[PDB]
């Protein structure tokens, strides 16, 4: 893989992810980079492509959520929700790697949970291709 | 009503004006059936007459320890305290707001890196009659292990007029994985308790959330040629997670004399260049490059 | 969890969800969060709490009421104040509409265009309804007795290949609604009456320089239809009347109309045809303009 | 330390009416309540009723609530007690105290106590 070009816009993503971004609770499958998935510095020396595998499962699931109807329906986005360069750029650093339906009521909450996920599985993803871009060039 | 601890017991009270509180049975710890008798606290005026006692506990007065006695000896103690409850509301006396990052933030909980250590803080404006009580872990269905040590004062300052006092304590979650992506939030739960006073608090967090890194470390100055150019120069904090190429850090540096709104620039780099003027200071904060987590405090150096 | 917002109550709309608009409404919210009488119960339209017109029903169940709603959409839903929680406790939600029943539709249609192969039905639909409404056109023989259903939101195209028991037919319009339905009146055919020949369309136009100026005009039509009757308009820009002309042509040849005229100023023409008698006609053509010299 | 200070008592006769107060000098908690107490001669000093200095509802003795009337005045810090229609039978040494155990009616739930002032009433 090319680890320059995943960092730096895999940074572009965590950037993205907070530009973006309430106090409402619920009595309570998706993909998390879980422990064991060797996404740690050590886990890249062993073998890159156990993580670069849950990485990119996690990239085309939450691209899959941008792109259906919770963030393009009812109610719209913001001219200036930078949602669509999210669904844009994931996408984009899924190609690098390896060549239901909501009632609008609930989609500002669902939008709300989606991209606080979000934002911590992109992080540590920028880590690794930091750390790969920095190391195993 | 339910058990504390060993004999130590909690009674729900929901007061207001005239409110009939709740009724309990109390039940001496023997063998014996006849000749028990019943006193509250240290008065030696007897209560009742039996193995059991029924008591309608409506107010603090009714709470206490509750003692039978058989023969001129004890035979078993029983202590109530209360949870008052008042308009829905259950008391918190004994913490005090600290109002960040959120209001009704009684627990706050801070964590150096990403190694699984954390500590907690709250306040009391209260020196005596005081015990408190935290136990911990991630998840709440099925959960993993976090061990907590004792807390214990740390602080101590001013409140007007009250002195306002400051405990901790440091935990430690059993098997950590710091690469990881967190799942399940760690649960924090103190139990405190004020003469037959009981009231608990919780918190909720992930340690990205919760992460605060030191200072910038072995901050520096160096003139420029010419104009009056500084290049300011630090590096990252020991406790800081490792290594550093994996555990990036973002960094904020800005000049203030004495509107220093646009004298802010922000950094991946470990220094920056910057301009000086008289009696005026540098200084450089630090954080998390990839996750908005908290910044960390100042590090200052005069021009 | 994540992708899935997980109620612990239900909310209710009467009289109901979909609602003439207009109307008083009461909102019913019922908490079932396990150890928890909620102290209070809050209603949240579009993220915006209300303040007024809430009572506390019972212990689990508090009344929302709006005098005449007017919004077409709404989002509500409410939560619940937990002795337990500093957070509110999500209930339920549900998203209401507002709208009106349909009118009778009216000024049905049937038409085929020449060579189309399929049968165009329109109608009136009336008034504004702002909820989904939904029509149906039944098709029956007067002949066999045969009867074809069609669901459609707008109009509908029925092919002729599906029109074989005869050339009589009836034909209605069923429009319905959550707050209504209403029915047309039979509308009878003739497959023979209700055809609209192809399109006829001006080319060019060509004047004489022989003293009084001719202006012939060339229009053509690929129809097979033999009867037919047209009408051509044909007014000065400037003006603002319509003057017509009325010929029963023949259009084995492309048609060529003499009009003396006026020089140098702007026109405009236009063409349409129809069976002779029948009772519809085509559509005025598009606009051909034409300075003189 | 806290210090509690009454005065308001007095010879009032058989259906009158008196108003103690109870003079503080601060306030141990923010949470702390003034109760009133009343020691009639030979008997131990029972409780009359309490109020917070943060508000809310107060708490009386079982009886009093309708001819005693307990109010506060965060400006001056003091304590009052409207005491009206009055009994021989009231005739006792009021006496004001501070705890931080709200609402309660047993008096070593005080911790700091004023000395007290007589009331006596007279048939
Ligand atoms: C922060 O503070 C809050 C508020 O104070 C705390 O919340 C409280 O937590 C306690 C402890 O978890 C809760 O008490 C427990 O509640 C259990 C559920 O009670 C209800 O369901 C059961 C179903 O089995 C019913 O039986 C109960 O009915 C009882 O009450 C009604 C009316 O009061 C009576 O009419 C009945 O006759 C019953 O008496 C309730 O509807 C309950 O099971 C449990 O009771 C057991 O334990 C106590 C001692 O703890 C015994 O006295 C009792 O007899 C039961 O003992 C049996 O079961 C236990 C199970 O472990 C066994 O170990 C025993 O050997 C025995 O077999 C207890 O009452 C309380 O409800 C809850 N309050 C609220 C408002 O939520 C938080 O915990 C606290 N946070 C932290 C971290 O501490
Ligand atoms: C408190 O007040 C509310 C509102 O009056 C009561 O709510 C009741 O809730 C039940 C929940 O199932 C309703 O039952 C319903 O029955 C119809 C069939 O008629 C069914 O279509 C629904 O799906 C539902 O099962 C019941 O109608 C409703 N009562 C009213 C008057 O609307 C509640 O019972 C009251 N008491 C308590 C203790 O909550
Ligand atoms: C909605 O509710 C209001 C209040 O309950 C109704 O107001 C009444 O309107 C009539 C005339 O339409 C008046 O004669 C009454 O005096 C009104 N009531 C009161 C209390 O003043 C209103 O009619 C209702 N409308 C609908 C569509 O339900
Ligand atoms: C006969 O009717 C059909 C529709 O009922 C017409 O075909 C449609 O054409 C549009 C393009 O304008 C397409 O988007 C639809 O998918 C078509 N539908 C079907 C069922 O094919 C058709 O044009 C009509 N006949 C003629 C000659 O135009
Ligand atoms: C019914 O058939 C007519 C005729 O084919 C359709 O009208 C065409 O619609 C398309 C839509 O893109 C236009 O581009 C054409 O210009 C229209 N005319 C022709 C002759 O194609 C009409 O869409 C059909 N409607 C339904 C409901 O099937
Ligand atoms: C328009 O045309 C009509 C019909 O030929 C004619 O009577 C009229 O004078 C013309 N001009 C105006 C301004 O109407
Ligand atoms: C139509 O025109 C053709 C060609 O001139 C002619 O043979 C035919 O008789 C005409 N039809 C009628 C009905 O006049
Ligand atoms: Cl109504
Ligand atoms: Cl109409
Ligand atoms: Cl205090
Ligand atoms: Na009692």
């Amino acid at each position: 893989p090319a680890w320059t070009q995943c960092q730096q816009l895999s940074q572009k993503l965590c950037t993205l992810a907070w530009s973006a971004h309430m106090d409402l609770r619920e009595e309570g499958d998706v993909p998390h980079i879980q422990c064991g998935d060797g996404c740690d510095p050590q886990g890249l020396r062993d073998n890159s492509q156990f993580c670069l595998q849950r990485i990119h499962q996690g990239l085309i699931f939450y691209e899959k959520l941008l792109g259906s109807d919770i963030f393009t329906g009812e109610p719209s986005l913001l001219p200036d929700s930078p949602v669509g360069q999210l669904h844009a750029s994931l996408l984009g650093l899924s190609q690098l790697l390896q060549p239901s339906p909501s009632q609008p009521w609930q989609r500002l909450l669902l939008r709300f949970k989606i991209l606080r996920s979000l934002q911590a599985f992109v992080a540590v993803a920028a880590r690794v291709f930091a750390h790969g871009a920095a190391t195993l060039s | 009503i339910w058990e504390l601890k060993k004999d130590v017991y909690v009674v729900e009270l929901d007061w207001y004006p005239d409110a009939p509180g709740e009724m309990v049975v109390l039940t001496c710890d023997t063998p014996e059936e006849d000749g028990i008798t019943w006193t509250l606290d240290q008065s030696s005026e007897v209560l009742g007459s039996g193995k059991t006692l029924t008591i309608q506990v409506k107010e603090f007065g009714d709470a206490g320890q509750y003692t039978c006695h058989k023969g001129g000896e004890v035979l078993s103690h029983s202590l109530l305290l209360l949870h008052k409850k008042e308009d829905g509301i259950w008391s918190t006396d004994i913490l005090k707001d600290q109002k960040e990052p959120k209001n009704k933030t009684f627990l706050r909980c801070e964590a150096k890196n990403y190694s699984g250590r954390f500590t907690c803080w709250w306040l009391t404006t209260i020196s005596t009659d005081l015990t408190f009580s935290v136990k911990s872990s991630r998840g709440s269905s099925d959960p993993q292990g976090v061990t907590c040590g004792a807390a214990t004062l740390s602080a101590e300052r001013v409140r007007g007029d009250n002195k306002e006092y400051e405990y901790s304590v440091e935990c430690q979650e059993d098997s950590a994985c710091p690469a990881a992506e967190e799942s399940l939030p760690i649960e924090v739960m103190v139990d405190a308790v004020h003469k037959l006073k009981y009231e608990n608090y919780t918190s909720s967090f992930f340690i990205r959330d919760i992460i605060k890194p030191d200072p910038p470390k072995n901050l520096q100055l160096k003139p420029l040629k010419n104009s009056r150019q500084v290049e300011v120069s630090w590096e990252y904090p020991d406790t800081w997670s490792t290594p550093h190429s994996y555990f990036s850090l973002t960094f904020c540096v800005q000049v203030q004399g004495k509107r220093e709104k646009k004298d802010r620039v922000f950094t991946d780099k470990t220094s920056a260049t910057v301009i000086c003027r008289k009696n005026a200071s540098i200084s450089v904060r630090a954080q998390d490059r990839y996750y908005s987590s908290s910044w960390s405090e100042w590090a200052s150096v005069p021009c | 969890g994540i992708t899935n917002i997980n109620c612990s109550g239900h909310i209710w709309v009467e009289p109901a969800t979909i609602f003439k608009m207009g109307m008083n409404i009461s909102i019913y919210c019922q908490a079932a969060i396990k150890n928890c009488q909620p102290r209070k119960l809050h209603f949240y339209k579009n993220g915006i709490k209300e303040r007024f017109q809430i009572t506390r029903i019972n212990k689990t169940t508090a009344r929302l009421w709006y005098k005449n709603f007017l919004e077409p959409h709404a989002s509500m839903y409410c939560t619940a104040e937990c002795p337990k929680h500093f957070q509110e406790t999500l209930i339920c939600g549900k998203d209401i509409s507002s709208g009106y029943p349909p009118d009778i539709p009216d000024e049905v249609t049937c038409v085929i265009y020449e060579y189309s192969g399929n049968m165009t039905c329109t109608w009136n639909a009336g008034k504004l309804t702002y909820i989904d409404t939904k029509y149906v056109v039944h098709v029956k023989s007067l002949e066999t007795e045969e009867e074809q259903q069609y669901l459609t939101s707008s109009y509908i195209n029925i092919s002729t290949d599906s029109l074989q028991g005869g050339k009589k037919y009836l034909v209605w319009v069923q429009a319905a609604n959550a707050l209504g339905m209403e029915e047309s009146k039979q509308l009878q055919i003739h497959l023979d009456d209700i055809v609209i020949p192809s399109a006829a369309v001006i080319s060019r136009a060509e004047t004489i320089n022989a003293t009084v100026p001719k202006t012939i005009i060339y229009w053509d039509s690929q129809t097979t239809i033999e009867k037919v009757s047209c009408e051509m308009r044909y007014k000065a820009t400037t003006n603002q009347t319509w003057n017509v002309k009325e010929f029963d042509t023949n259009f084995t040849y492309v048609q060529q109309s003499e009009f003396y005229l006026e020089p140098n100023i702007k026109y405009v023409f236009q063409v349409r045809c129809q069976e002779t008698g029948k009772r519809y006609w085509q559509p005025w053509s598009s606009l051909f303009f034409h300075k003189t010299p | 330390e806290v210090q509690l200070v009454e005065s308001g008592g007095g010879l009032v006769q058989a259906g009158g009416s008196l108003r103690l107060s109870c003079a503080a000098s601060g306030r141990t908690f923010s949470w702390s309540a003034v109760g009133w107490f009343r020691q009639a001669p030979g008997k131990e000093r029972e409780f009359v009723a309490a109020i917070r200095w943060s508000g809310g509802s107060p708490y009386y003795a079982d009886s009093v609530k309708d001819r005693f009337t307990i109010s506060r005045d965060n400006a001056k810090n003091t304590v009052y007690l409207q005491m009206n229609s009055l009994r021989p039978e009231d005739t006792a040494v009021y006496l004001c105290g501070e705890t931080s155990l709200f609402p309660t009616s047993r008096g070593s739930h005080y911790d700091t106590w004023g000395q007290g002032t007589q009331v006596t009433v007279s048939s």
